[PDB]
């Protein structure tokens, strides 16, 4: 039952078990009834707690791998691996789920869900990237580059520049360009240009964006002047 | 040092 | 895959804050039935308190949850509580199994510091399975608890100084036995105080690591009788 | 708050 479902996705997000409340999000999703925004943030919470706990780990190994006896190189080597396998599994899931539902039932004039959905797809294909290599990574760099692309031009014709889902999108395709693609100049000038579009009119959201919106700005200029330096 | 991307979740 | 790669793999998952992990290699580790080396053992407390102790959050929250608490929705609660349930047993009883198969068994007559450490141990999981049992199930785990904390107790008062850590350590979770599951406050105070007061004297013996963790550990009795007391 | 038990290392 569903409700059941998204219940356990509540109650093992207050117990801070998140591949428990990815796995019920996931069945919820399967389900191909479209999500709420409650629904929708509990599935973007429990992923990316998910993801996130693997990408940290994967950053430390990959680090100690780096800052380092053939038995200890390999086991390092190994785990790191164990690790990658672990985070391509997950991001695997999340992109079937958004390709196979979540995208899909997105009629016409749902922009906000297809850009917050186009983004999610964005962010679990640069996950992939990080991690990728050879031409596997081409894959997935392109792939991330092209939803954050479809998303951004959603965004821009039918979305207020101080939406916090637009906002987001353009921080994080800003990463993208600066991490992933190496491309300094290309990460600043989108990361500065929806900052100046959404400042002016700041004001002008509801409490609850506005809370949203000022956070992502933040951060915002905080890659700019990390990025700057 | 690393860049910081969006949260995950809205209000 | 040889002993120290395991080891070194309970180190890697350590750092990458994957304790399932952490616990999977030491529990290797321990299975290969040479001793722990202090640090390795650390390894193994760490790991497994991080394990059980993140089941002891979860399931705290459901309960909690569950008090506060339609059918449908009730019974995904109690459902769910009982899954974490069954993890946090599972987690215990492979460290017991650890304890009474292997790390117990091969401490000799006078490894009196290691007998004393691993009783202890084998004392908390069982308190641990105490907090979630019921019934006749709960009567064994508090029991086998309490003997483990026993032993221990005596063989720490017979061979060890007062001062030491393992044995401030055993004192203070023997007191939250009887405080937490006993429910014999008189029994937890008595102890805890007692424990507190014989090491005072000659704190300033200690090595200074060992200063520095008798000297965390007694904040904590006091904490905890100040807590008691209140 | 609860009692507070033993740290699961020593230095
Ligand atoms: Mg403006
Ligand atoms: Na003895």
């Amino acid at each position: 039952d569903r409700e059941q479902l998204v219940q356990k996705a509540r109650l093992a997000e207050q117990a801070e078990r998140y591949d428990d409340m990815a796995a019920a999000m996931k069945n919820v999703t399967e389900l191909n009834e479209p999500l709420s925004n409650e629904e929708r943030n509990l599935l973007s919470v429990a992923y990316k707690n998910v993801v996130g706990a693997r990408r940290s780990s994967w950053r430390v190994i990959s680090s100690i791998e780096q800052k380092t006896n053939e038995k200890k190189i390999e086991m390092v080597r190994a785990y790191r691996e164990k690790i990658e396998k672990e985070l391509e599994a997950v991001c695997q899931d999340v992109l079937s789920l958004l390709d196979n539902y979540l995208i899909k039932n997105c009629s016409e004039t749902q922009y906000e869900s297809k850009v917050f959905y186009l983004k999610m797809k964005g962010d679990y294909y640069r996950y992939l990237a990080e991690v990728a290599t050879g031409e596997k990574r081409a894959t997935v760099v392109e792939s991330s580059e092209k939803a954050y692309s479809e998303a951004h031009e959603i965004s821009k014709e039918h979305m207020q520049p101080t939406h916090p889902i637009r906002l987001g999108l353009a921080l994080n395709y800003s990463v993208f360009y600066y991490e992933i693609q190496n491309a300094p100049e290309q990460a600043c000038h989108l990361a500065k240009t929806a900052f100046d579009d959404a400042i002016a009119e700041l004001d002008t959201l509801n409490e609850d964006s506005y809370k949203d919106s000022t956070l992502i700005m933040q951060l915002l200029r905080d890659n700019l002047t990390l990025w700057t330096s | 040092v690393t860049s910081s991307s969006c949260p995950a979740d809205l209000t």
